Protein backbone atom coordinates (compact mmCIF):
# COMPACT_ATOMS: atom_id res chain seq x y z
CA UNK A 1 0.00 0.00 0.00
CA UNK A 2 2.15 2.81 -1.35
CA UNK A 3 0.89 6.18 -0.11
CA UNK A 4 0.45 8.71 -2.89
CA UNK A 5 2.66 11.79 -2.51
CA UNK A 6 1.46 15.40 -2.57
CA UNK A 7 0.95 17.36 -5.77
CA UNK A 8 4.29 18.44 -7.16
CA UNK A 9 5.07 21.80 -8.79
CA UNK A 10 5.55 22.38 -12.50
CA UNK A 11 9.01 20.89 -12.90
CA UNK A 12 9.92 22.43 -16.24
CA UNK A 13 13.05 20.64 -17.40
CA UNK A 14 14.73 23.62 -19.03
CA UNK B 1 13.26 2.69 -30.82
CA UNK B 2 16.37 4.77 -30.28
CA UNK B 3 19.91 3.71 -31.09
CA UNK B 4 22.00 5.23 -28.32
CA UNK B 5 21.29 5.24 -24.60
CA UNK B 6 20.68 8.39 -22.55
CA UNK B 7 23.78 9.90 -20.93
CA UNK B 8 23.85 10.25 -17.16
CA UNK B 9 21.19 7.57 -16.92
CA UNK B 10 21.20 5.70 -13.63
CA UNK B 11 18.90 2.70 -13.70
CA UNK B 12 15.45 1.44 -14.63
CA UNK B 13 12.43 1.59 -12.34
CA UNK B 14 8.93 0.17 -12.32
CA UNK B 15 5.71 1.88 -11.29
CA UNK B 16 3.34 0.20 -8.87
CA UNK B 17 0.42 2.58 -9.26
CA UNK B 18 -1.41 4.57 -11.91
CA UNK B 19 -0.85 8.28 -11.47
CA UNK B 20 -2.12 10.49 -14.27
CA UNK B 21 0.19 13.47 -14.57
CA UNK B 22 -0.89 16.26 -16.89
CA UNK B 23 1.70 19.01 -17.05
CA UNK B 24 4.07 20.72 -19.45
CA UNK B 25 6.85 18.47 -18.23
CA UNK B 26 5.14 15.80 -16.16
CA UNK B 27 5.63 12.05 -16.28
CA UNK B 28 2.60 9.79 -16.56
CA UNK B 29 2.85 6.49 -14.73
CA UNK B 30 0.59 3.45 -14.95
CA UNK B 31 0.47 0.74 -12.32
CA UNK B 32 3.17 -1.47 -13.79
CA UNK B 33 5.13 0.92 -15.98
CA UNK B 34 8.79 1.15 -16.91
CA UNK B 35 10.83 4.28 -16.30
CA UNK B 36 14.53 5.08 -16.42
CA UNK B 37 16.14 7.24 -13.76
CA UNK B 38 18.19 9.98 -15.38
CA UNK B 39 20.17 12.91 -13.96
CA UNK B 40 18.05 16.04 -14.15
CA UNK B 41 19.39 19.37 -15.35
CA UNK B 42 19.84 20.33 -11.72
CA UNK B 43 18.92 19.26 -8.18
CA UNK B 44 17.11 22.56 -7.76
CA UNK B 45 14.55 21.36 -10.28
CA UNK B 46 14.11 18.02 -8.54
CA UNK B 47 10.82 17.92 -6.67
CA UNK B 48 10.47 16.61 -3.13
CA UNK B 49 9.39 13.00 -3.39
CA UNK B 50 9.68 13.09 -7.17
CA UNK B 51 12.69 12.82 -9.44
CA UNK B 52 13.46 13.27 -13.12
CA UNK B 53 12.84 10.05 -15.01
CA UNK B 54 11.88 8.89 -18.49
CA UNK B 55 9.45 6.20 -19.55
CA UNK B 56 10.47 3.25 -21.69
CA UNK B 57 8.43 4.67 -24.55
CA UNK B 58 10.19 8.00 -24.16
CA UNK B 59 13.45 6.10 -24.46
CA UNK B 60 12.50 5.34 -28.05
CA UNK B 61 12.07 9.09 -28.36
CA UNK B 62 15.61 9.56 -27.09
CA UNK B 63 15.87 11.63 -30.25
CA UNK B 64 13.89 14.24 -28.37
CA UNK B 65 14.40 13.09 -24.80
CA UNK B 66 14.71 16.77 -24.00
CA UNK B 67 11.01 16.89 -24.80
CA UNK B 68 10.30 13.48 -23.33
CA UNK B 69 11.70 14.32 -19.92
CA UNK B 70 9.33 14.49 -16.97
CA UNK B 71 8.94 14.15 -13.22
CA UNK B 72 7.54 11.24 -11.24
CA UNK B 73 7.07 10.24 -7.59
CA UNK B 74 9.78 7.79 -6.59
CA UNK B 75 7.73 6.87 -3.55
CA UNK B 76 5.12 5.74 -6.06
CA UNK B 77 7.51 3.63 -8.10
CA UNK B 78 9.98 0.82 -7.57
CA UNK B 79 13.65 0.54 -8.46
CA UNK B 80 14.71 -2.16 -10.90
CA UNK B 81 18.21 -3.64 -10.66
Amino acid sequence: LLPTPPLSPSRRSG
Amino acid sequence: GRLDLPPGFMFKVQAQHDYTATDTDELQLKAGDVVLVIPFQNPEEQDEGWLMGVKESDWNQHKKLEKCRGVFPENFTERVP
